Order: C-alpha cells, then sequence, then structure tokens
RNA sequence: AGGACCGAACCGACUAAUGUUGAAAAAUUAGCGGAUGACUUGUGGCUGGGGGUGAAAGGCCAAUCAAACCGGGAGAUAGCU
RNA sequence: GCUCGCCGGAAGACCAAGGGUUCCUGUCCAACGUUAAUCGGGGCAGGGUGAGUCGACCCCUAAGGCGAGGCCGAAAGGCGUAGUCGAUGGGAAACAGGUUAAUAUUCCUGUACUUGGUGUUACUGCGAAGGGGGGACGGAGAAGGCUAUGUUGGCCGGGCGACGGUUGUCCCGGUUUAAGCGUGUAGGCUGGUUUUCCAGGCAAAUCCGGAAAAUCAAGGCUGAGGCGUGAUGACGAGGCACUACGGUGCUGAAGCAACAAAUGCCCUGCUUCCAGGAAAAGCCUCUAAGCAUCAGGUAACAUCAAAUCGUACCCCAAACCGACACAGGUGGUCAGGUAGAGAAUACCAAGGCGCUUGAGAGAACUCGGGUGAAGGAACUAGGCAAAAUGGUGCCGUAACUUCGGGAGAAGGCACGCUGAUAUGUAGGUGAGGUCCCUCGCGGAUGGAGCUGAAAUCAGUCGAAGAUACCAGCUGGCUGCAACUGUUUAUUAAAAACACAGCACUGUGCAAACACGAAAGUGGACGUAUACGGUGUGACGCCUGCCCGGUGCCGGAAGGUUAAUU
RNA sequence: AAUUCCUUGUCGGGUAAGUUCCGACCUGCACGAAUGGCGUAAUGAUGGCCAGGCUGUCUCCACCCGAGACUCAGUGAAAUU
RNA sequence: CUUUAAUGUUUGAUGUUCUAACGUUGACCCGUAAUCCGGGUUGCGGACAGUGUCUGGUGGGUAGUUUGACUGGGGCGGUCU
C-alpha cells in the first residue's frame, strides 16, 4: 500500500512510502538477534575499499533459516516482522517440538498458515523440497547451489526462479537476470515468490533520507582535478574523453568477467 | 583561538612512553639513540 | 507530522568601522545565517607522505602542503651574483 | 570605617581534564609586578592533605591492540584461532550537627548500612568450563500526581522613629531539621492454581518451550510523594560576662497553615512513528560428572576483617592551551525577588569586584556617541553607512499556484489609572460536618478559607499610555540554482559541490570492484526489487538527423605474425 | 542572451535628460535538446532595475558629551643609519 | 613424374569416457572448551582451473626525460650549407 505524503513541507512533496499494517510492532524476539557494527567502508588494512559507505542507524542482526534443514515436524507461522538487513520481510515460525526460527516470507503467507520441509511434502508456497521432487515449470525462491550449503539466489522482495528443464542430475533455471543456469538436483528451493513486492515503488523523497541508510555522497569525476581523476580538469565545461573508473578502466560496455572454472554451468548470459 | 597543543597525559604515555618504543623494533632504536647520546631523559613518562 | 515558522544557549562567519611595530601571528564593536537535525558536543580508537582524507576549494594532514617534519647521501650541482 | 559605582543564567558557587605547593603563618623589598609598595601567586624559614561507605585499585565487556599454535612472506615482518588487555558503559554499602590559621561525607558527637571469614544451634541433598531467565537499551508527543522552591497569613522577639503623620488594616527579623526504619499511596504491568505427556533447549533436568484437561477468579510484581519514627535531640532571633577590642563562655522564645509551582521525580511508564534502536559479568534457576553418617545449602546469634594509592590549592581562570599577570579558547552541574511568553531584557538578593600608572588643562586632528533650521538620494561605482518599522487582541487582505502556500501580504482600530457590574466575576484548590464502608493513605455529599484572569459601562491625568530596556521596513519587474544543506582554517559562501529523481553499463556469488609481492579483508553475515562505475540534476511539455573520424562490442573464410622444432 | 564583435543595433515603456532595466524584431560574428532544450509556485546574508516611508549620505556644515592628542611626576620601546 | 586407392611407421588437431595428480570459501568426526589450522570419512569438479620460465599484443595506471639558435625586447613571419 503506496500512500503519497502531502506537501506540507519541501522535503516532504515528493516522498512515497510503502507500509505494511500486518508487520509485528513491539520488539523482535530475543534469542535469535545478535550485534553487529558498522565499518564505513574500511578493511582490515584501515583503508577505504567501498565507498560511499558510512553512518546511518543502528541495528541488529537476526538469524534467519536459509537451510530449511529440520525435515518432517510441520510449523505455525505466527507473525510477519520488519527486518533492517534486507528488503524482504520474515517470518517467525514455531515448530512442533517447540523451536522457533525465522524464516523469508514467501507472497501470501500470513499468520496461521502451515509449512512443511523435506521429500514427502506438499506443492505449496513456503514448502522446502529437492529439485527431483517440484515439477518442472514451477516457480521457486531462495535457491541452492551445493546440497546442504543454505540458499543462496533470489533472495530480494519479489523475485523468483523459474524450473525450465531437467536433464539427469542438473536442472537448468531461469533467474531474474534471465540467465539460464543448471544447479545439481539433489539442492533444496523453497516455493512460490519472495513478499514485499511492492518495495520498489518507494520514494526517498530528500537528501537526508539516503543517509539514514548510511550512503555518503557521490561526487562526480568530471568535477575534480586531472590529479584526483582522469576525468578531472577544464577551464568551464569540458570533457573530451572516453569515460572510465576512478583507476582508469572502460566504464561503458567493456566485459569483466573472467571465470572459467564456472562457465561449464552457464547455458546462456544475460545479454 | 584554538591550539594544536591540547594535554591528556593519557594519549602522551600510549604514543610516546617507555613501553611504547619497546613493543617495535624502530621504537628500540630510539632509545639505543638517546642511550648514545647521553640523555638524562629517554622518554616522556615521568 | 515536519532535513516546518519566529527566537535565546550552542554551531557559524554576509556587511561596515577600528586595529595593522595590534589587547589578538585572523580579534573587537554594531547588525547577520542555522537553531529536532545531511545537527552540535566530551572521552577513547582507526587511516602515514607519491600516501591518507576530501558534499571537490588543489582543500586539510600540529601557526609548514602542486607532495609534511627529522636525520642521512652531502662540502649535491651552480657556464650565475 | 563610612559613603559611591559595577556583575548577578555571572564578572556568583561546585565537579572533570591540566598544573604541582601557587594553600596557611612569621619575616624581607635587591631582582620580578609595565608606576611607588609597608603589599603579592616575589625571596627565606616553618606548618598543612586522616576514608569499610567519595574516586582509583577490583569483577565484566564495546570500538580497537597484542597474540601460544597456525597461514603467508628475500630478511625485517603481515594477518589471525584459543586466550589476554582495553571506558567514554554494567556491578555492595552514610547521613545531619560541630571543629582548625590552613583537611574533612575522612576528625569529633548522634543515628545507620553493605560484603565476606570463623564459631554454636536447628532443618535439609549439594554440585559447571553446560541449559534457561534477567541485566537489555530508539525518536517524538501528551496528560495526571508530586517535590525543590516561592508568596501570603498566623505565631514569637524587637520598634514607636533627625522633617508633616505613624498604638496601627503600621515597621524589621526569625519561623530549620538528614540518611535510615514501618506503612505500600496517585499510578503502571499482568489471569492465577493443580495434574498428564513431548521428535525442542548438543547429553540430563523438577528449569525454559510446546500440547491436553480440571478448578478458581482475584493473586502477584513495580511505584513518586505523604504520614509516624529518627528527634525530650541538634539548630535558632536575642540577651548576658570578660577581652590579650581578634574573639571566648552561658542561656536561648516561636518553630504552624493556605495558595502557586518546575526543563527535576513517578517515567527504563503511556501513546505513536519508521530510520527498527550495544556486549559480558554481578544476580535467579536447572541438572551432568562426583560425594553421599562426609562435603555442602538455608536460617538465628556471637565475633573478626574491609588492605594499598588520591585527598592541600587553581572553580570557564593572574595557577589549564595561547612566548606575558595577553580584551581569545575550555566538557558537566546549581538556578532567589519585581516586570516579562521566556535560561531574552532592565533593576536587585546570596556572593564577588572597581579591571597594578596618576594630577591638570578643556587647541587643531583621530576614535565612540547626542541634537539640528529649509530641502530630502541632489551624495555615490552602488541608499555603503545612518535614519526608519518593531508587542498583544480583533477587522481585512491581490496576481499567481505544484492547492500546501503567496501571507505576519498590503492596511486599520484599541491599549494608562480609578469606581461599579461583583464590599472579588467565570474558573482553580479545597477544611470542618453528615452518611456509608470489605475500615483505610477509603467512597459519596458538603461547602469555611485561600487564589483569581478577561470584558463592558462611567470618570480622570499628560504633548505622548506596546511611554524605559526589548522588538519585521514595505511593494512592483527580471537572470541563475528546484528547495534544507556543503565549500577555499587566515582577501572568493556564489550561479560552484551535494541532493532526491532519470539513463547507460558491468556483476550468477569463491560476484564485479578496491587495500594487499601473499595469506587475508571490505563489498556483505548482502544475492539482480542487490552491488559497483559513469553522466544529468525536483516537477511540467519533450529529448530530432549522422556510425564516415576516435572508442567500444560481436565473427573468423583469407594475408602477415613470437617463443618453439 | 551569464552567449551579439560591429553596438549606446532598431521600435515601444519608464525619466526634464536612461551605455543600465522591462517588452518585441531577426541580421544567431560564435544558442539548441541528458557536457540536457523551453517554462516553473515556494526558497536565497544570490546578480540587475524602479517606487513609498526615512533620514547629516548631500547642499553646507554648527554645537555638545566622553577616550587620546597638550603640560606635570614615575617607568620607558621601534623600524632606519 | 601427374592424377590416385590400398597394407604398414611419424604423430598434429576433435570430441567422448575414467580416476589416482590437483581444487573445494558442500556435509560430518577428532585434536578441542575453537566459524583459524591440521588429520580422516564422504559428495562434487578433474587432467580443466591455477601457478613458475620464455614469448607476441595492449598498457599516461606509473617513472625518467626531450621539446635549437639568430632576432633593433620575446612570440608569429623569415633564415641556417
Ligand atoms: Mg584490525
Ligand atoms: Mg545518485
Ligand atoms: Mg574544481
Ligand atoms: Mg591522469
Ligand atoms: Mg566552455
Ligand atoms: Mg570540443
Ligand atoms: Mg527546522
Ligand atoms: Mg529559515
Ligand atoms: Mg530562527
Ligand atoms: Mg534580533
Ligand atoms: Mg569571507
Ligand atoms: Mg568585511
Ligand atoms: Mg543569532
Ligand atoms: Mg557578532
Ligand atoms: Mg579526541
Ligand atoms: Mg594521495
Ligand atoms: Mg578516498
Ligand atoms: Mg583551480
Ligand atoms: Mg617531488
Ligand atoms: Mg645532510
Ligand atoms: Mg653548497
Ligand atoms: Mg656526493
Ligand atoms: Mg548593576
Ligand atoms: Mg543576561
Ligand atoms: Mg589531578
Ligand atoms: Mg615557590
Ligand atoms: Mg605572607
Ligand atoms: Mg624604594
Ligand atoms: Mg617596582
Ligand atoms: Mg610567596
Ligand atoms: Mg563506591
Ligand atoms: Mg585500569
Ligand atoms: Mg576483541
Ligand atoms: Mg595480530
Ligand atoms: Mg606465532
Ligand atoms: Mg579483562
Ligand atoms: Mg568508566
Ligand atoms: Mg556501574
Ligand atoms: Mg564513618
Ligand atoms: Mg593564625
Ligand atoms: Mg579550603
Ligand atoms: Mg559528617
Ligand atoms: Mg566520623
Ligand atoms: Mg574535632
Ligand atoms: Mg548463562
Ligand atoms: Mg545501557
Ligand atoms: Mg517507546
Ligand atoms: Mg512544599
Ligand atoms: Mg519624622
Ligand atoms: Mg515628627
Ligand atoms: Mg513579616
Ligand atoms: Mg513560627
Ligand atoms: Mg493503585
Ligand atoms: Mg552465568
Ligand atoms: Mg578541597
Ligand atoms: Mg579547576
Ligand atoms: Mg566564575
Ligand atoms: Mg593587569
Ligand atoms: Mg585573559
Ligand atoms: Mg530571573
Ligand atoms: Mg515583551
Ligand atoms: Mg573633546
Ligand atoms: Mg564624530
Ligand atoms: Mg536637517
Ligand atoms: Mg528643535
Ligand atoms: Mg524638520
Ligand atoms: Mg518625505
Ligand atoms: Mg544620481
Ligand atoms: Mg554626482
Ligand atoms: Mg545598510
Ligand atoms: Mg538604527
Ligand atoms: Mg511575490
Ligand atoms: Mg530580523
Ligand atoms: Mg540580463
Ligand atoms: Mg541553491
Ligand atoms: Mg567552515
Ligand atoms: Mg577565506
Ligand atoms: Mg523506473
Ligand atoms: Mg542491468
Ligand atoms: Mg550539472
Ligand atoms: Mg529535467
Ligand atoms: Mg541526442
Ligand atoms: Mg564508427
Ligand atoms: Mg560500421
Ligand atoms: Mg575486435
Ligand atoms: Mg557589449
Ligand atoms: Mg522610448
Ligand atoms: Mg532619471
Ligand atoms: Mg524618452
Ligand atoms: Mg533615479
Ligand atoms: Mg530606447
Ligand atoms: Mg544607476
Ligand atoms: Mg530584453
Ligand atoms: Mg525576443
Ligand atoms: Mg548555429
Ligand atoms: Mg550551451
Ligand atoms: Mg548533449
Ligand atoms: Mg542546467
Ligand atoms: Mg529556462
Ligand atoms: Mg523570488
Ligand atoms: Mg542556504
Ligand atoms: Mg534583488
Ligand atoms: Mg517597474
Ligand atoms: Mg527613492
Ligand atoms: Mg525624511
Ligand atoms: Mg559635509
Ligand atoms: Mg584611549
Ligand atoms: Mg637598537
Ligand atoms: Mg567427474
Ligand atoms: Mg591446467
Ligand atoms: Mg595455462
Ligand atoms: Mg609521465
Ligand atoms: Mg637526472
Ligand atoms: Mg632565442
Ligand atoms: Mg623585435
Amino acid at each position: 500500500a503506496v500512500v503519497k505524503c502531502k506537501p506540507t513541507s519541501p522535503g516532504r512533496r515528493h516522498v512515497v512510502k510503502v507500509v505494511n499494517p500486518e508487520l509485528h510492532k513491539g520488539k523482535p524476539f530475543a534469542p535469535l538477534l545478535e550485534k553487529n557494527s558498522k565499518s564505513g567502508g574500511r578493511n582490515n588494512n584501515g583503508r577505504i575499499t567501498t565507498r560511499h559507505i558510512g553512518g546511518g542507524h543502528k541495528q541488529a542482526y537476526r538469524i534467519v533459516d536459509f537451510k530449511r534443514n529440520k525435515d518432517g515436524i510441520p510449523a505455525v507461522v505466527e507473525r510477519l516482522e520488519y527486518d533492517p538487513n534486507r528488503s524482504a520481510n520474515i517470518a517467525l515460525v514455531l515448530y512442533k517440538d517447540g523451536e522457533r526460527r525465522y524464516i523469508l516470507a514467501p507472497k501470501g503467507l500470513k499468520a496461521g498458515d502451515q509449512i512443511q520441509s523435506g521429500v514427502d511434502a506438499a506443492i505449496k508456497p513456503g514448502n522446502t523440497l529437492p529439485m527431483r521432487n517440484i515439477p518442472v515449470g514451477s516457480t521457486v525462491h531462495n535457491v541452492e547451489m551445493k546440497p546442504g550449503k543454505g540458499g543462496q539466489l533470489a533472495r530480494s522482495a519479489g523475485t523468483y526462479v523459474q524450473i525450465v528443464a531437467r536433464d539427469g542430475a542438473y536442472v537448468t533455471l531461469r533467474l531474474r537476470s534471465g540467465e539460464m543456469r543448471k544447479v545439481e538436483a539433489d539442492c533444496r528451493a523453497t516455493l512460490g515468490e519472495v513478499g514485499n513486492a511492492e518495495h520498489m515503488l518507494r520514494v526517498l523523497g530528500k537528501a537526508g533520507a539516503a543517509r539514514w541508510r548510511g550512503v555518503r555522497p557521490t561526487v562526480r569525476g568530471t568535477a575534480m582535478n586531472p590529479v584526483d581523476h582522469p576525468h578531472g580538469g577544464g577551464e568551464g565545461r569540458n570533457f573530451g574523453k572516453h569515460p572510465v573508473t576512478p583507476w582508469g578502466v572502460q566504464t561503458k560496455g567493456k566485459k569483466t568477467r573472467s571465470n572459467k572454472r564456472t562457465d561449464k554451468f552457464i547455458v546462456r548470459r544475460r545479454s | 583561538m584554538k591550539r594544536t597543543f591540547q594535554p591528556s597525559v593519557l594519549k602522551r604515555n600510549r604514543s610516546h612512553g617507555f613501553r611504547a618504543r619497546m613493543a617495535t623494533k624502530n621504537g628500540r632504536q630510539v632509545l639505543a639513540r638517546r642511550r648514545a647520546k647521553g640523555r638524562a631523559r629517554l622518554t616522556v613518562s615521568k
């Protein structure tokens, strides 16, 4: 539900916020939290490695079950919560033996639902099965790459993967970039799409609204001096150069992937 | 008009103190240069 | 509710006069801008010189910066005074 | 010593950092003090810092530092596991009065509290490097209840006034009391109790979690303040006796009530919003290994111990950072009266000061101010400077607009004092008395006393009633940038940078990219609705032709083409 | 025209008089569509122009109040040569 | 000798399969109280990836340097036997 704010201030004029009234209002679950600290883009040598990072609100880390590992024990969803560490929501589930866990929230999941994992689960959203047991053509999320490693594909909000073809011990998938990839059929995947599909309709509205997310200003390369950026210099607005990165590499059109170990799993690229 | 020297004993000892000179290889040669010269006071620690 | 309105503390520095062997190696006096936020502040910590950091002025890095300070090559070289 | 002036949200008082004898007493005036000096933060000598409860030390951790093994590296060395350090954060306990020339929550007087050790007695299962709970946490807003504190009245002691009046509805002063202990209040949160079972908490559990019944409905936790006690005490106006004119000792009256009231407390509460808001120990509980007449655990009483280091003084500054006894800089705390919306501003209280050269004179000229005939920007690069407006309540208000604004648009009227409505109004707060009660810090009813705006009518004084300090100048056309913001510490604050928004492009995760001879790390405990690079810069209407040149992307039939043989 | 040399182009408005300003013409030395084109309410210690009030800015200066300058006592520099 | 097929040697290249070198930032057990490291069981890749020597291309990312003289001042123009 996207609601436009009335222009009672210059900074409130263009803001569009996504509000979900079913999210939990109180505090999160205590035993499943941790501590993470900001880095500021600095690595163990102290230097800046990633630019335009630093500041923002304080956050905690929520332990989410990316493996969906325990089988044969049904669970019932209790509440949908807001996770500051990702763009999707999460759901707190209560297992039949009395154990609680955090999972990604599929689209159309509400409190009181039933979820199940393993090889003898039903084909309903929020169920985890190996891809041998999933019909060809199904739409799945939280896809694995190596059996037992945990989910790594289609974890953002509104994304999904498409099962295109099964060939022996390998299944072919269509990723959100429109890329075909082969994955061992022993890997697991959760049925359905990821929730929060309205995430992309939001508009921040003002400069300060991006500083609450730890994003610092970006200075254009052409606004610097020649010593700083290969784009710098000029009496007025002079460019006369082929655009490049701050370190001197073509920034438009030049492919940068050089990986030969895992080219045999790519069927065709995004293009 | 704030000046450049703002005293603090804790940060003076943590930077130029004796136990900080002897932790690194190049800091121990500072002491050997001041022992050879003949300094009455080696480090700042007083 | 508000990177909302007027205005003290607090943070700045647009105009004018004085000062210029100054009270002060950047201030004083009268007005001035922001003032619940991209705010301001205490303590501790991290990034080291062809390097750091930079809402980008070649700015800042101990009154020193189109390449800091100290010691060394070193009594560099000087068709010039 | 008597007067005068100045500060009083500080130019008063207290902490922290930093300094180190500047602190107090005796003594001296050579050098130091922008002058003299009998004076001093100056010279010489002596004296002064007293802790179970304040701080450090100590137990525990954040960012981060080191790091047995270990991985890497010409050597030096780099990163890091188990560990071990590291506050700016978490963990037990004391308050009132008196005293010294100089210390006191440390000494003395009165009344308290905490944590361990040992001994006696009585009951009993204890036990961790392990499980669970708790510690434990955001921004903003609003109301209720209180307190600090203040004003007035009552009470007590004193006065009857240098010049008209002052035995009264007159004047001055005082009216103070803590931690601790009992009570569990305004209020906040929460359903209790008993049986059976379980794929969970790495094994176990009676603990936490989950499931199924039966029974009762009030049980429990937290909590400002008030009251009683502490306290037949201490303190206290004042009087009295000496004095070595500094001060010593004795006695000591009253010590109540109403109203107003915080930015402080209940409140780590309540409501709400998105940007979703530390860790570990102290503490509670549960069992495993082991012991089981033992060791242990709980309780009452007795008794012992709490070591070591700091403690003087500077109080936003003559002692700290500025070479100076320098119109500079320095984190936190306290917060009286009248006027006021106010921590602004004016005058004062407690308190502290008059800024370490003076005495005359009353020229030009310079600096900071006051007033000005007629004119009113004619000055000038330019209304630079100066002059001018300035508060509250009500009436009224254009083009344009992204429908919020423009707008405090523009402009206008009223404003003092006295009397009445009303011997003080609407309102606020509230003691008796009556009734009820599960009896209490209770419920209803009741209204003495206290406080009290705003308005209307009438009269009245001045040249002037927002009378001082304080406190917008307004309007019309146009370039640039959408807006708040950032920038050349010290001649440039802007049209320059950023910005939300848009587009291209790279990246399938051991991701692209960056710091690194490498190991590793950031990106990210993220996964294409995500991340990096480049350009443009809200929004509205739009973004046309050119691939010859340079660059980039895709293809490999043919020519040339390295090491190699 | 933040762009236009010739150029104070030409026409209109405003002034007694307007190289600046507002509105148009097109002859664009040498505008032009994300090194974005044309508009745009609100915002600005932003550049230009015109009005009302107000005045010592000015015609053209005059007087007054304090701090120096001047004389007396104490201390007592500097650039330069 | 040309055009040619055949038995047979030299192997150059093109795929397919295999596991034992090699990789694993998949799962599990131990050192061990430990998300590093090492050893073992297993799955998945597999003579590919990657690294050392030699070598063709690209390479202002970085470094060292050059860029003449005469001249009615220097540049522009002209000149240098
Ligand atoms: Mg580190
Ligand atoms: Mg951007
Ligand atoms: Mg620049
Ligand atoms: Mg360059
Ligand atoms: Mg240009
Ligand atoms: Mg060009
Ligand atoms: Mg504001
Ligand atoms: Mg403003
Ligand atoms: Mg303001
Ligand atoms: Mg003002
Ligand atoms: Mg300036
Ligand atoms: Mg100025
Ligand atoms: Mg101000
Ligand atoms: Mg000022
Ligand atoms: Mg600091
Ligand atoms: Mg650099
Ligand atoms: Mg940088
Ligand atoms: Mg420049
Ligand atoms: Mg250099
Ligand atoms: Mg030398
Ligand atoms: Mg020399
Ligand atoms: Mg030499
Ligand atoms: Mg005064
Ligand atoms: Mg004041
Ligand atoms: Mg000290
Ligand atoms: Mg001394
Ligand atoms: Mg003395
Ligand atoms: Mg003398
Ligand atoms: Mg003297
Ligand atoms: Mg002395
Ligand atoms: Mg203590
Ligand atoms: Mg310590
Ligand atoms: Mg650590
Ligand atoms: Mg290390
Ligand atoms: Mg080692
Ligand atoms: Mg420790
Ligand atoms: Mg501390
Ligand atoms: Mg504590
Ligand atoms: Mg005591
Ligand atoms: Mg004495
Ligand atoms: Mg004292
Ligand atoms: Mg005491
Ligand atoms: Mg005592
Ligand atoms: Mg005593
Ligand atoms: Mg625990
Ligand atoms: Mg805390
Ligand atoms: Mg809250
Ligand atoms: Mg009271
Ligand atoms: Mg009289
Ligand atoms: Mg008389
Ligand atoms: Mg009285
Ligand atoms: Mg009394
Ligand atoms: Mg209650
Ligand atoms: Mg514990
Ligand atoms: Mg003291
Ligand atoms: Mg002090
Ligand atoms: Mg003071
Ligand atoms: Mg002085
Ligand atoms: Mg001073
Ligand atoms: Mg006051
Ligand atoms: Mg006022
Ligand atoms: Mg005079
Ligand atoms: Mg004058
Ligand atoms: Mg006049
Ligand atoms: Mg007159
Ligand atoms: Mg007149
Ligand atoms: Mg006039
Ligand atoms: Mg004129
Ligand atoms: Mg003129
Ligand atoms: Mg002015
Ligand atoms: Mg004025
Ligand atoms: Mg307007
Ligand atoms: Mg103003
Ligand atoms: Mg113009
Ligand atoms: Mg702007
Ligand atoms: Mg600045
Ligand atoms: Mg400047
Ligand atoms: Mg879009
Ligand atoms: Mg893309
Ligand atoms: Mg731009
Ligand atoms: Mg645009
Ligand atoms: Mg185009
Ligand atoms: Mg082309
Ligand atoms: Mg072509
Ligand atoms: Mg090509
Ligand atoms: Mg011109
Ligand atoms: Mg005309
Ligand atoms: Mg004119
Ligand atoms: Mg005319
Ligand atoms: Mg004019
Ligand atoms: Mg004309
Ligand atoms: Mg003019
Ligand atoms: Mg025009
Ligand atoms: Mg035109
Ligand atoms: Mg053209
Ligand atoms: Mg242009
Ligand atoms: Mg373009
Ligand atoms: Mg533009
Ligand atoms: Mg335009
Ligand atoms: Mg405007
Ligand atoms: Mg601004
Ligand atoms: Mg203007
Ligand atoms: Mg006009
Ligand atoms: Mg005028
Ligand atoms: Mg006038
Ligand atoms: Mg004149
Ligand atoms: Mg003077
Ligand atoms: Mg001399
Ligand atoms: Mg294989
Ligand atoms: Mg290979
Ligand atoms: Mg190879
Ligand atoms: Mg170069
Ligand atoms: Mg050389
Ligand atoms: Mg020459
Ligand atoms: Mg010549």
